[PDB]
C-alpha cells in the first residue's frame, strides 16, 4: 500500500506544485489549509509523513510541531517543515520541537523529493 | 530626528519577502515542468505555465512599485491628462482584477449615480492604477472566511468634481491608524495581516497620483465592517 | 551628516534593476511557452524552461543578497564551522559558475599550491558563497571583447593561515575606488560598466564573512591587467 | 517575399525570444549585438523593421535612432525601440529621433508582435 504524506500549508499554489511531485512518486496526499485543520484530519488517520508550513492563519506551524510531540500516538510521526523562514534560530527552534529536517522556500523539488524519500526507508 | 532610515531598512526587507513568495512559485513549477514531461497532461501543462505567467505579473508590480518609488522621491512623477469616458475606465479596472478577485470569492460590481459617459480630462493610466490599487486592497483585506465579500466602485459628481468610492466589506481600518495609511512604508502591522503581501507604498503612490490631478483621498472605515476609500478629482478642461 | 539614507534610495534602484532584467526573461519566456506549444520541439522548450530556471536563480541570488543586507543593519549574521575539506569545496564553487562563466567566454581555473585535502574548520556554505561572489565578479568584470578571459582560483597556506587568491583578466580597478569597494553599495560607476548588474552589496558580505571567520581581504589591481582579491583565514580546529 | 526584421539588442536571452516570435509569423531575422555592429549590417541590406534596443556598448540605441533619420534610404524604416528605460524623457527622446514606438520591458511577447505586424501592413 502507498506511503500517505499529509500537506500543510496556507497557499494553495504551493500545495498544487508540492502534491504533484509526491505523486509522482506514487504517494497519496491529504492537504490542510493551516495547523488546525492538519490536526482536525489527524484524529482520522496516520501518515507516513508530514510536511510543514510555518507561518498559517489560525494555527501556525511551530504549534503545530509542539502538539505533535505532546500526543503518543504522534510523536514518530517524521516531519519536514518547509517554509520562507530562512530565520537562523527559526530553524533551531523547529528542530526542537521534532521537526526532522528544515526546508527553505524558495526550494528545489527534487531535493526536496530526496529528502522525502529518505525519511521514507 | 531621522527614522527615515529606520523604515527604509524594513522596506528592503518587505521587498525581499515581497520577492520570495511569487519566486518560490515560479522555481518550483519551472524546474517541475522540466522534469515532469512524461508526467504533465496537456492541461496541468497549461496551467502550470499560467501560474508561472501570473506569478511573474506580480513580481512585475513589484517591480513598477520600485519605479514608481523612485519617481516620488525624485518628485518627478507625472500625468498626463486625456479626454477619457471614467465609466469605462472603471471597467476597465474591475474587469482587469475581476480574475485575482474570484480567487477569494470577492465580487467587483460598479455603479454609476450618474447617467455615462463620465467625461473628464485625466490621465487614463494613472487613474486606473488608483483604482486598480484600492480594488487591490479591497480583495486583499477581504475578511478571512465570509458571507457573500464583494468591492464597489461608485461614480458620483459632487462638489464641482468627480467622487470616485470603493467600498469594501472588508477587516477594516482602526481609527489610531486611518490617517498614517498613506505614508509610504506605512503598513497596519496587525495580526490578520501575517502573511499579507505588502510594501506600504500602493497608497501613498495612489495618493501623490490623485493630488497630481489637482484632488484629494481620505478614508472611512470601522474595524470589522468594512472600508470606504473616498478619492474626489476635478472635471478640468 | 548620514548620507546613508541617499545611498539607501540609489540602493532600491539598484534592486529595480537588477530585478527588471531576469523578470524580462522569465515572462516573455513563459509566455512565448504558454502561446507555442505546437511550434516548439522538444528540444527548444527545454531549452525556453532553463531560461527561466537560471533567470529566476539570479533572481534567487538578488533575494539572498537582500536577506543578508538585513542580516548586516541587524549585525545577525553568523557562521556554523565544521571540519571542511577546502580542496573539495572550492572545487564545489567552480561547477557552480562554471555555465554562467562559458556564457561570458570565460574558463575557470583551480590551482593549488599545498597538497589536497586542505583541512580547515570552517563554515561550508559562506566559504563556498565568498568564493562564488569572487568568482562572479571575475566573469562579470571580465574584459568586453578581448578573448581568453579567465578567473583563477589559487588556493595556499601562508603566515599560519590559508591564503585563497581570486585573480582575473578584468576591466581592473582604480586606485581611488581599490580601497571603498568592500563598503556596502559603494560601486565604481564608470563608462564599461553600462549593463552590468549591481547591488554593491556583495564585497561587504564577503567581507563580513571573512571577518567572522577571523580573517581578513584586500584586493590588489591595475587597470586594464586585472584584480587579484586575496582571502587569508586561520585554520584552527 | 517574406518580410525580413533587423533584431539589435546586447542581450542573447532577449534576442533568442524575440527571435522565435518573430519567425513564428515567418519573418526572416538578422542580429545584431551592438548598434554599429547594426549599422555595419544596414549597408548591406535593408530591412522591412528594426527592433531597437536603448542601451548598448560600443553605440547605444538613441545614436543608431538618429542616424537612421540622417540617411536618405534608412529614413523611412519603422523602428520600434524595446528598452528597459522606462522614462517619460527617455521615449520622448526616442520618439523625436524617428522611432514611431517605444515599448518597455518586461514586455508581452503578443502586445509585441500585434504592434510589429500593425507597423508592417
Ligand atoms: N481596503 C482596505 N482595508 C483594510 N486595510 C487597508 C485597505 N487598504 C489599505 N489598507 C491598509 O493600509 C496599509 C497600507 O496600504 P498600501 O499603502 O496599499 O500598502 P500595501 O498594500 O503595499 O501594504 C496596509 O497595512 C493596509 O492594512
Ligand atoms: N573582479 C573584479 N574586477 C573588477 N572590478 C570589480 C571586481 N570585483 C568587484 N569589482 C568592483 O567592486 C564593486 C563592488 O563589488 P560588489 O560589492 O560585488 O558589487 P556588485 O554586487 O554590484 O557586484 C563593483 O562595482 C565592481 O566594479
Ligand atoms: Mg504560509
Ligand atoms: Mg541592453
Amino acid at each position: 500500500m502507498s506511503k500517505k504524506v499529509l500537506l500543510v500549508d496556507d497557499s494553495a499554489v504551493l500545495r498544487k506544485i508540492v502534491s504533484f511531485n509526491l505523486k509522482k512518486e506514487g504517494y497519496e496526499v491529504i492537504e490542510a489549509e493551516n495547523g488546525q485543520i492538519a490536526l482536525e484530519k489527524l484524529s482520522e488517520f496516520t501518515p507516513d509523513l508530514i510536511v510543514l508550513d510555518i507561518m498559517m492563519p489560525v494555527m501556525d506551524g511551530f504549534t503545530v510541531l509542539k502538539k505533535l510531540q505532546e500526543k503518543e500516538e504522534w510523536k514518530r510521526i517524521p516531519v519536514i517543515v518547509l517554509t520562507a523562514k530562512g530565520g537562523e534560530e527559526d530553524e533551531s527552534l523547529a528542530l526542537s520541537l521534532g521537526a526532522r529536517k528544515v526546508m527553505r522556500k524558495p526550494f528545489s523539488p527534487s531535493q526536496f523529493i530526496e529528502e522525502v524519500k529518505h525519511l521514507l526507508n | 530626528l531621522k527614522r527615515i532610515d529606520r523604515m527604509k531598512t524594513e522596506f528592503i526587507a518587505n521587498i525581499s519577502h515581497e520577492l520570495r513568495t511569487p519566486l518560490t512559485a515560479i522555481k518550483a513549477y519551472a524546474e517541475t515542468i522540466y522534469n515532469s514531461l512524461g508526467e504533465l497532461d496537456l492541461s496541468t501543462l497549461k496551467e502550470f505555465l499560467e501560474v508561472i505567467i501570473d506569478q511573474s505579473n506580480h513580481l512585475e508590480n513589484l517591480l513598477n512599485e520600485l519605479l514608481d518609488f523612485s519617481r516620488l522621491e525624485r518628485k518627478s512623477l507625472q500625468i498626463n491628462r486625456e479626454k477619457v469616458d471614467l465609466c469605462d475606465l472603471v471597467e476597465s479596472a474591475v474587469n482587469a482584477i475581476k480574475e485575482f478577485a474570484s480567487s477569494h470569492n470577492v465580487n467587483v460590481l460598479f455603479e454609476s449615480n450618474v447617467p455615462c459617459p463620465v467625461e473628464a480630462y485625466i490621465d487614463p493610466t494613472r487613474i486606473r492604477q488608483v483604482l486598480l490599487n484600492l480594488l487591490n486592497n479591497g480583495v486583499k483585506y477581504s475578511k478571512k472566511d465570509a458571507p457573500d465579500k464583494y468591492v464597489k466602485v461608485i461614480l458620483d459628481e459632487k462638489d464641482g468634481g468627480v467622487l470616485i468610492i470603493v467600498e469594501d466589506n472588508g477587516i477594516g481600518i482602526p481609527d489610531h491608524a486611518k490617517d498614517r495609511i498613506f505614508e509610504q512604508f506605512y503598513r497596519v502591522d496587525s495580526s490578520l495581516t501575517y502573511e499579507v503581501p505588502g510594501t506600504g507604498l500602493g497608497l501613498a503612490i495612489t495618493k501623490e497620483i490623485v493630488e497630481l490631478h489637482g484632488g484629494r483621498i481620505w478614508v472611512e472605515s470601522e474595524v470589522g465592517k468594512g472600508s470606504r476609500f473616498f478619492v474626489w478629482i476635478p472635471k478640468d478642461r
